C-alpha cells in the first residue's frame, strides 16, 4: 500500500485501522545496555509488530505490517518467520511473495534471512522455474555472492537441474578465470553428474585446468582445482604430471608450481617410490626455497613440511 | 641487534615488493580488485618507514577502550540494522575489553546480565533482543558474554533445561541444526550448539549424533569447509567446523592435511592478513576466523603425536599478521576495521583483537612463546581458540556447570 519513505506514509500509532490494538514497547530493562536510539518510524513499526506477534494475530494488517518491519531491518529473522506463518494462515498467493522476495534480494543480496525465505517459497511451490535466471542475475552483480551460489547448488540438486550448469560454469570462467566460486561449482557439477572416475572426464578436466594455468600461471584457483581433482587417488599416481610441471619450471615457475611439486614428492615418498633419497632431497630443497625465498609468508608451514618429510622418510 | 626505538618490519623489507600481485597481463575483476587493495596497503606500509628509521608499532588501547566503553551503553540509529543482534554487541564489546585487560565495572556487568535475561526465550536459547525468537548465533554470543563476565549471577541466568530442549528442537536427522525454528541450516549452527552445550554442560549422547559426519561432508576439494556440503571453502565456516569437531573430539573426521594447506594459503603474501576464501580480499576479521584455525590444527595434530610440530610457533606468519592489524586495521579515532578505507565497527574490533592475541601467543603443553610486535604494551590477554573468550573464563565456566547435572539425564 504505502511505502515507509512514501510522502503519504503515516505512522502506525496514527492509523485508525490500528487504534483498537495497543502497541507493545520493547522492554530493555531499567538500565539499558547496547541500547539503540531508534528513529521514530523504526520504533513505531516494531512496537506494533511486537503487539501483533504477542497476540499471535494472523491478520492481513499484520501481514502488511511485516513488510515495513522488513524494510526497517531485513535481517530480523523473527519478522520473516512470522511473515511465513502469515503466508500460510492467510493463504497468500505465493507467486506474489516470490516477486516480493525477488525485489528484496535484489536490494540486499548479502543477507541470510532473504535467501532462506525464497528457498521456503520455492519448496512450498515445488516450482523452480525462475531460480537459475534470478540467481544468474544476482551473480551478474556479484559473481561470488556466497548465498547466491549456495541457493543455486540447492535448487539444482533438489530439482535435478544439472543439464546446463557446466556451460554456465564455462561462461563465468571465461568472464573471470580467477572466480573461485565458479571453479567450486565446476567441481560440484562434475562430481554430481559424470563423476571424476571416468578417465576420459578426468583427462578433459586436467587438460582444461592446465590450459588455464598456462594462460594465467599465477591464478591460484586453477592450481587448487588441479590438486583437488587428483589428490584423492594420490598425486604420485599420475607420473606424466610431474614431467609436464617440471617443463613449465623456468618459463612458468611460481610458488604454486613449486608447492605442487612438493605435494607430488610428498605422495611419491608415501608410496614406496624408487629413489626415496633423491626424492626426499629434491623435496627438502624445495621446502627450503619456498620458506626462504619463494613463499616466505608460509615459512612456518614449509619448515614443518620439511620436518615431516624427515620423520617419515 | 638494533636500537630499542627501531624495529625492522617484515612488510617493510625491500624483498617485500616482489610479493605484489602478478596478473600475468590478464585482467579480471578479481585481479583488478586485488591490485587496488595492494596499492592502498603499500601506501600505508610506506607511511611507517623513514628510511632506516622504523618506529615500533603501537596498539591504540585508550582510543579503542573509549570506543568500546561508549558502545556498551548506547548506540546511534545507524545501529538499527543490528537490532536482531544485540547479544552480539554485548559479546563483541566485552570480549574486546577482556582482550585489552580493561575491567568491567560490576554495575555494567549486572546490567548486561539483566539485559541478556530479557533476551532469553521461555522456550530456551537467546533471541537477538527482548521478545525475539531464540537463534543459535545470539545464543552463542550471550553464553560467551555471560562467561566473560564470570560471576555466578551471570552463570545462573542461563536456563539450562530449556537450552537443551531448544537445541533438540533444532536438531535435524542428518546431524545438522537449524539456526532457529523455521530457519536456515549451515555449519555455523553446529558450532553454536557445540559451544554453548559444552560450556554449560548440557551435552547428551544423542544431541550431536551424526553432527561430526555432517561437518566432515562440508569439507570440500579445496581443503577448507563450506557452509553446507558442496559449497565453497570459507574461513568463517572452516573455523566453525573445526572448532565444533574439536569440542566433539572428532577432528580426525576431517582430512587435517588438506585443511592445513588450505588455511595457510589464505594468508596474503603482500598484505599479511587473511582472506576469507581463495581469490577474494584481505579482511581483518579473518585474523581470527582463519588464523584461529592454526592453534586448533596444532592441538589436533599434537594430539595424534605429530613429531614435526613446532614448539614455539603457529603455522602462519605471526609477525605479518600483527603488522597488517597494527598498521592497516586501526581506526585513528578508536576501534578496528576490515581494511583501510572501511568504517570501524564492533564486530571487527572484536575479531582484529582476537587475531592479534593469537598472533602474539603460542602455547602447547607447558611450552609458551610470545611474539609481541611493537611496544610491549601491545601485548593482549590470551584468547581460547575454540570459544574465543579468555582461557581462564572457559575453565571457570566449565568447572561451575560441571557441578550441575545434564538436564533430565543420568
Ligand atoms: C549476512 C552476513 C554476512 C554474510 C557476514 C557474516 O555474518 C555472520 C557473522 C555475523 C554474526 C553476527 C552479526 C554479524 C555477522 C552471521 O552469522 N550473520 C548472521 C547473524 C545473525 S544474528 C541474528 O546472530 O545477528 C546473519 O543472519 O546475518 N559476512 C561478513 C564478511 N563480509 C566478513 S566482514
Ligand atoms: C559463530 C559464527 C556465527 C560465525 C560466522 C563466521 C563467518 C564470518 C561466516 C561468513 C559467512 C559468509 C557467507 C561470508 C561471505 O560474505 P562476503 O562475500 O561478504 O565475504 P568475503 O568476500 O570475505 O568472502
Ligand atoms: O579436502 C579434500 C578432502 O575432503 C573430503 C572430506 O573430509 O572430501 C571433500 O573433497 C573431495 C574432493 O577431494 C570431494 O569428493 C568430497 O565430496 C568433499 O566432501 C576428503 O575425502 C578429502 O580428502
Ligand atoms: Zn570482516
Amino acid at each position: 500500500f504505502v511505502s515507509l519513505d512514501s510522502p503519504s506514509y503515516v505512522l502506525y500509532r496514527d492509523r485508525a485501522e490500528w487504534a483498537d490494538i495497543d502497541p507493545v514497547p520493547q522492554n530493555d530493562g531499567p538500565n539499558p545496555v547496547v541500547q539503540i536510539i531508534y528513529s521514530d518510524k523504526f520504533r513505531d513499526v516494531y512496537d506494533y509488530f511486537r503487539a501483533v506477534l504477542q497476540r499471535d494475530e494472523r491478520s492481513e494488517r499484520a501481514f502488511k505490517l511485516t513488510r515495513d518491519a522488513i524494510e526497517l531491518n531485513a535481517a530480523n529473522y523473527t519478522v520473516w518467520h512470522f511473515r511465513r506463518v502469515l503466508l500460510k494462515s492467510l493463504q497468500k498467493d505465493l507467486h506474489e511473495e516470490m516477486n516480493y522476495i525477488t525485489a528484496i534480494i535484489e536490494e540486499q543480496p548479502k543477507n541470510y534471512q532473504v535467501w532462506h525465505h525464497r528457498r521456503v517459497l520455492v519448496e512450498w511451490l515445488r516450482d523452480p522455474s525462475q531460480e537459475l535466471e534470478f540467481i544468474a542475475d544476482i551473480l551478474n552483480q556479484d559473481a561470488k555472492n556466497y548465498h547466491a551460489w549456495q541457493h543455486r547448488q540447492w535448487v539444482i540438486q533438489e530439482f535435478k537441474l544439472w543439464d546446463n550448469e557446466l556451460q554456465y560454469v564455462d561462461q563465468l570462467l571465461k568472464e573471470d578465470v580467477r572466480n573461485n566460486s565458479v571453479w567450486n561449482q565446476r567441481y560440484f557439477v562434475i562430481s554430481n553428474t559424470t563423476g571424476y572416475n571416468d578417465r576420459a572426464v578426468l583427462e578433459r578436466e586436467v587438460q582444461y585446468t592446465l590450459e588455464m594455468i598456462k594462460l594465467v600461471p599465477h591464478n591460484e584457483s586453477a592450481w587448487n582445482y588441479l590438486k583437488g581433482i587428483l589428490q584423492d587417488r594420490g598425486l604420485s599416481k599420475y607420473p606424466n604430471l610431474l614431467n609436464q610441471l617440471l617443463d613449465l619450471q623456468p618459463s612458468h615457475s611460481s610458488p604454486y608450481l613449486i608447492a605442487f611439486l612438493v605435494d607430488i614428492y610428498e605422495d611419491m615418498l608415501e608410496n614406496q617410490c624408487d629413489n626415496k633419497e633423491d626424492i626426499l632431497n629434491k623435496a627438502l630443497e624445495l621446502c627450503e626455497i619456498l620458506a626462504k625465498e619463494k613463499d616466505t609468508i608460509r615459512k612456518e608451514y614449509w619448515r614443518y613440511i620439511g620436518r615431516s618429510l624427515q620423520s617419515k622418510h | 641487534s638494533s636500537p630499542v626505538w627501531s624495529e625492522p618490519l617484515y612488510s617493510l623489507r625491500p624483498e617485500h615488493a616482489r610479493e605484489r600481485l602478478q596478473d600475468d597481463s590478464v585482467e579480471t575483476v578479481t585481479s583488478i580488485e586485488q591490485a587496488k587493495v595492494e596499492e592502498k596497503i603499500q601506501e600505508v606500509f610506506s607511511s611507517y618507514k623513514f628510511n632506516h628509521l622504523v618506529p615500533r608499532l603501537v596498539l591504540q588501547r585508550e582510543k579503542h577502550f573509549h570506543y568500546l566503553k561508549r558502545g556498551l551503553r548506547q548506540l546511534t540509529d545507524a545501529y538499527e540494522c543490528l537490532d536482531a543482534s544485540r547479544p552480539w554487541l554485548c559479546y563483541w564489546i566485552l570480549h574486546s575489553l577482556e582482550l585489552l585487560d580493561e575491567p568491567i565495572p560490576q554495575i555494567v556487568a549486572t546490567d548486561v546480565c539483566q539485559f541478556l535475561e530479557l533476551c532469553q526465550s521461555p522456550e530456551g536459547g537467546f533471541g537477538g533482543g527482548p521478545g525475539q525468537y531464540p537463534h543459535l548465533a545470539p545464543t552463542y554470543a550471550a553464553v560467551n558474554a555471560l562467561c566473560i563476565i564470570g560471576t555466578e549471577e551471570a552463570y545462573d541466568i542461563i536456563n539450562r533445561e530449556k537450552l537443551l530442549q531448544y537445541l533438540y528442537s533444532l536438531k535435524q536427522p542428518d546431524g545438522s541444526f537449524l539456526m532457529h525454528v523455521g530457519g536456515e541450516v549451515d555449519v555455523r549452527s553446529a558450532y553454536c550448539a557445540a559451544s554453548v552445550a559444552s560450556l554449560t554442560n548440557i551435552i547428551t549422547p544423542d544431541l550431536f549424533e551424526g553432527t561430526a559426519e555432517w561437518i566432515a561432508r562440508c569439507q570440500n576439494w579445496e581443503g577448507g569447509i563450506g557452509g553446507v556440503p558442496g559449497m565453497e571453502a570459507h574461513g568463517g565456516y572452516t573455523f566453525c567446523g573445526l572448532a565444533a569437531l574439536v569440542i566433539l573430539k572428532r577432528e580426525r573426521s576431517l582430512n587435517l592435511k588438506s585443511l592445513l594447506q588450505w588455511v595457510t594459503s589464505r594468508q596474503m603474501r603482500f598484505e599479511g592478513g587473511f582472506q576469507g576464501r581463495c581469490n577474494k580480499l584481505v579482511d581483518g576479521c579473518y585474523s581470527f576466523w582463519q588464523a584461529g584455525l592454526l592453534p586448533l590444527l596444532h592441538r589436533a595434530l599434537h594430539a595424534q603425536g605429530d613429531p614435526a610440530l613446532s614448539m614455539s610457533h603457529w603455522m602462519f606468519h605471526q609477525q605479518a599478521l600483527q603488522e597488517y592489524i597494527l598498521m592497516c586495521c586501526q581506526c585513528p579515532a578508536g576501534g578496528l576495521l576490515d581494511k583501510p578505507g572501511k568504517s570501524r565497527d564492533f564486530y571487527h574490533t572484536c575479531y582484529c583483537l582476537s587475531g592479534l592475541s593469537i598472533a602474539q601467543h603460542f602455547g602447547s603443553g607447558a611450552m609458551l612463546h610470545d611474539v609481541v610486535l611493537g611496544v610491549p604494551e601491545n601485548a593482549l590477554q590470551p584468547t581460547h581458540p575454540v570459544y574465543n573468550i579468555g582461557p581462564d573464563k572457559v575453565i571457570q565456566a566449565t568447572t561451575y556447570f560441571l557441578q550441575k547435572p545434564v538436564p533430565g539425564f543420568e
